[PDB]
């Protein structure tokens, strides 16, 4: 899906579509990865990357959120909410881990 | 009689070619990888091939013996030695399993009055005895003469 | 410096203006004959016939091939500072 | 590595120390 | 010694405005192509060595 | 032996009157401006950025370059000499070293052979035994050379785009129109893509 | 992916996509290795690169995640744990070991909190 | 394959010669270290950080060295020593320190 | 120092530059009159679709001939400068 | 020969990798053709420069020999092996060359 | 090869390519006089040549090895050493000979 | 070779190509004298003409190195080594003589 | 061997070209009269005419070799060593007579 | 790394010494 569809041939394309794309095949990618740990059934990974600068203005830094649907019953060890920060943060350059909430199919704050 | 047997195609190949060079019969032993030749030219074809840079215990010590026997007799065709002595000391399978050995040959040769090795035939000698042991470099050979002198620089 | 430092440099540097110039001027070329030779099989009396396609063709040239050519300037033109320090010797 | 290199040169003149006795003490 | 100077880089001009013209280019001035090869030819002919010899040797004959 | 202090305030303040001319021919002053106006020449705008800029600016990059050289003279001369340790003359020619290395490290062989054929010079042998009146005009002369073949190479990328400009629209048939005047923004467009004002810098820093 | 997939580059490839591309394609060729190692079934790699800064304050560094799949019962021992961090770390231009996170496919954390 | 490099188009930018160079040393490196009789396949990854500017003392590469050995043959300390050299030789200012080498197990060879 | 030396340099300088400018004109000549006898030919009247090729023969002809004229100005030049001191007056 | 394969101009990086190579062979080249040696592999590091400071690295080779079935290296070898090498590269320090067998073993 | 490989038409060339071309032919006919030496079967010349400058003060002087196969049992004498020396040197705009490697087919520095 | 070798210049000659075959026409001609002198069936010369410069600490005068196969027996009288000397040196502008080297086909310096 | 003989060579001559044709022209003439002189059968003269450098504190002077092949028993006299000396000398601008070496067939000196 | 190198010249002088000893005290 994500990385697929970057490739698309197209011509008429600019600056800016050309990172929400790079955005949009990362949340892609790391949903499949989360999906494919064992009692995750479906992930849904939206990202918050601030517009940069090359200037000497603020740095900030960007955001996660991921909602996870679990197999009927299969609740997620604080190792696997830990493991699936960790990807999530990693992921994405200069996202500090305590920016990443996760949320499952019933509105819980696994974070 | 077996000039050398165990060769490479490579060292097979570039002996026949010397051999026919030299005008001298021969009949590599079918799938043998051994060249049987004339008997009586066993020795002397064997050291001139090697200044060309061509090529249990009982029984390892017999082999062993047995070989330093051959390589002896070998170096004894050149005409400056009046005898030869060869000694050849592979230290038993490495006991100690870090450190690491190699084989080494200890050669003495006993001159005919007045005479000297050449460089050339120093050099047949070296080659002759590392060829002849497994893993044995050049550098690890010592000729010496019957007074002690160290021939091999 | 030495005329061959400097000969294959000016050859390097006007490659490099030849790959950029070249898709213009050959598409410009190609609509142009194509534009005369229907021109004169209907034999129709005209000069100005081939301009609009001249630059419709040349725009449409510009428009597809931007990215290439501009990176390969830039490109070019980076490393050509970048060894700049290492010109004089 | 030079450790090797010193080593082996004190073999060498002891070696040739000992031959030049021996020679004489031969005889 | 100015005026026989002046002729190589007048000649390079002349060369260069006679190429432009030859292709049609007749907007095309000739004074900025040309300043960058001027400068290529006194690198090229070590423009001060010769030219400091040729002064001192102007002076010492 | 040493000078008495009237003397030393007049050499003192007398040799401030050459500090236009010591940063002129024996720094990097020379180079880094040669190339600027070689460069605004090329940009296709002559006084686009005004003199004052410049001047500033390559100021401010040939004290960066001879940062280490001050910092050596400075440990060399300066320091031992103001803690009345070293006399003024012995403290100039301690500090008149590592000038003379960074002279020497950017002088053609050709241009030192030349002036010690002017100057009579015979038997010279250590690189260390030119005098500072022959390593002087040899740096100058190699310094403007070096100059010269930095900018004439600095004008190949906008030849390169007013030659393309000019081919592209005569052969579509406007040859009425003055190549120029299209192609100055796109030498600018060039220019500020490249980065070209840093890459040039880290170029002209790099040189030496 | 990866090599292969920097095969068929159309002329219209800007600086940014030619990146991306090379991170997409390292990504690749580490997840593969990773597979080959015995109890690896499956590898998923997912670097984060970001471009420098210089202001030290203000400065983070590469990190990367690291999914693996066992093979049934196939648990990683801490040799090969920290076999896999040397790895990813080495493939990655100053990537500090301690920014290396590896897991499992039922989300334990295999390398260090 | 140095071959790689051979067949290759003109309109390749910098980045991508330089990558496909990386590419390239990867194979050939790879190559010799199978030509080694323990090893039956090796795979070379190298990291080559690239211009410094932003950075200050600079920094050096690394490398990861994945070997597969042929049944049962362990490769000894002074071929681990010499599998170091040669990557590190082979890359430009790589402090051997910073070649990885791996079994097909993932035990660590060197460290 | 002679008129007579005057009037020679002053020949043999433009007899350079003829030379340093004789293979473009030629080769721009050449290739005008070339695809003005195709466009006769074929009866093929475009003003613009001659301009194309000459730009490519002529950037062609510094390609092959290039150091030839790099060498011979050079040439001139040094040998101008050397013989300044002894063509004073 | 590799150098000489009628291909048009590409760069001056892709004409420095291709010397780096044809050094390489023409090296291993040598190497084999020497009695014990049955092939050879030289891997050549020429250095990069630095970007404001003058700092010029020494280069580095690796060389890996398989030799005749058995057969060693004689220590004078361990040392013409170098000293070729060394010269073949400007400015390679002997030290810089990394001498190894088909088993592993550092020969030098 | 050698003058040959020099000469072949070619005018895509570069003056680092001419000068390679050069540095290749110097080695061929270099090798080839070692060869006709009697005592050599065969030779193999390389050189290092360093990259000139035009004024940097730093000198460096170039460097040769030389590989002969020898004929079987051929020894080549001191003199010989020495001559093979003083040729390849001379070959070489500054080679200090103490910068020309000599070794035979088994590895020995001779 | 030599002069005849200087016939076919095509217009791109650069200047370094222009010496390279001076030097190497220069070595033809004087292996072909070498050869002229009865006890001589072939000569080889190389000549390495390099930089000048001016630091007398490090100034490396141009050298020679000849290479002559005698006839079967035939060798060179000691004045005949000076004359082949003589004859190489001025040849070659600023040859120090001291820096030619004559040697035979069995690798024998004839010079020192 | 000729005067005329180089005296052609088309165009596109680099003045070096042009030197280099006046020093083998002159060659020619030279061992021309050589061969002349009755003793002589043939005459081949070598000139190495320095190119001027500003290095040196004075400018360097030329030299000359002249190899003889002289008729069965023909031997030269003294005065004709002389006679031989002198031409070459003046025939070369600034050549000091004892830079000229004047050798026979069988490679005696005769200077 | 260089205390292994360390260690190994120590046990090749020592060992070295022992074959002295052993040499003489042999016959």
């Amino acid at each position: 899906v994500g990385f697929e569809l970057l490739d698309q041939e197209k011509f008429g394309i600019s600056q800016f579509s050309e990172q929400v794309n790079y955005q949009r095949a990362l949340e892609g990618e790391l949903a499949r990865t989360i999906e494919t740990l064992g009692p995750v059934k479906s992930a849904r990974v939206h990202l918050a990357m601030p517009k940069p600068s090359l200037f000497v203005r603020e740095q900030k830094s960007p955001s996660a959120s991921v909602t996870v649907t679990l197999e009927p019953g299969r609740a997620l060890d604080e190792g696997q909410i830990s493991a699936v920060v960790h990807l999530v943060s990693s992921a994405v350059a200069g996202l500090p881990p305590g920016n990443v909430t996760l949320v499952d199919q019933s509105g819980h704050l696994l974070t | 009689r077996t000039l050398f047997s165990n060769l490479s195609d490579q060292d097979g190949g570039a002996i026949v070619a010397q051999l026919t060079q030299m005008n001298i019969p021969y009949r590599f032993a079918n799938g043998s990888g051994a060249i049987e030749v004339p008997a009586d030219k066993v020795h002397e074809l064997r050291l001139r091939l090697a200044q060309q840079g061509l090529p249990q215990f009982s029984e390892q010590v017999n082999y062993q013996r047995a070989l330093e026997g051959e390589l002896a007799r070998t170096i004894e065709t050149l005409g400056p030695v009046k005898s030869a002595r060869v000694h050849l000391a592979m230290p038993k399978p490495s006991l100690f399993v870090r450190e690491q050995k190699s084989p080494s040959a200890s050669v003495t040769v006993t001159l005919e009055p007045g005479r000297a090795l050449d460089e050339g035939q120093i050099s047949a000698v070296v080659h002759l005895v590392s060829s002849a042991v497994a893993g044995l470099p050049p550098g690890n050979v010592t000729l010496v003469d019957q007074s002690g002198h160290l021939l091999t620089q | 410096m030495t005329p061959e430092s400097v000969m294959m440099m000016g050859t390097e540097a006007m490659k490099v203006a030849l790959a950029l110039a070249a898709p213009l001027l050959l598409v410009a070329l190609i609509t142009g004959l194509i534009i005369s030779i229907l021109q004169a099989a209907t034999q129709i009396n005209e000069m100005t016939l081939s301009f609009i396609p001249k630059i419709v063709a040349v725009f449409i040239a510009i428009i597809v091939a931007g990215p290439w050519m501009l990176n390969l300037l830039l490109d070019y033109v980076r490393t050509l500072f970048s060894n700049l320090p290492y010109i004089i010797g | 590595d030079l450790n090797d290199a010193q080593l082996k040169f004190a073999n060498d003149v002891e070696s040739r120390i000992q031959r030049r006795i021996e020679a004489i003490l031969s005889p | 010694i100015g005026f026989t100077i002046f002729i190589p880089f007048l000649i390079i001009d002349l060369v260069i405005a006679s190429v432009l013209m030859a292709l049609g280019m007749m907007m095309v001035p000739p004074a900025t192509i040309a300043l960058p090869f001027k400068l290529m030819l006194f690198v090229l002919v070590d423009g001060w060595q010769l030219l400091m010899g040729s002064l001192a040797q102007s002076f010492y004959s | 032996q040493s000078w008495s202090l009237s003397v030393q305030t007049l050499v003192f303040i007398t040799s401030l009157t050459f500090l236009p001319a010591i940063l002129l021919m024996m720094t990097s002053f020379t180079r880094i401006i040669i190339v600027f106006g070689l460069l605004r020449n090329a940009l296709g705008t002559p006084s686009a950025p005004p003199n004052q800029v410049l001047l500033g600016l390559a100021l401010f990059l040939t004290f960066f370059i001879m940062s280490p050289v001050i910092d050596k003279i400075y440990v060399d001369a300066y320091q031992p000499f103001s803690e009345q340790k070293i006399s003024m003359q012995e403290a100039l020619d301690k500090g008149a070293q590592p000038l003379r290395a960074f002279m020497l490290r950017q002088t053609r062989e050709a241009d030192l052979a030349l002036f010690a054929r002017l100057a009579n010079s015979g038997p010279l042998q250590g690189p260390e035994a030119v005098p500072m009146r022959i390593l002087l005009p040899a740096y100058v002369t190699s310094e403007l050379k070096t100059a010269f073949q930095i900018g004439f190479t600095i004008f190949i990328p906008f030849l390169i785009i007013d030659l393309v400009i000019a081919s592209v629209l005569m052969a579509l048939g406007m040859m009425m129109v003055p190549p120029a005047t299209i192609a100055l923004p796109f030498k600018l467009m060039l220019f500020v893509l490249v980065d070209g004002w840093q890459l040039l810098m880290g170029s002209l820093a790099q040189s030496f």
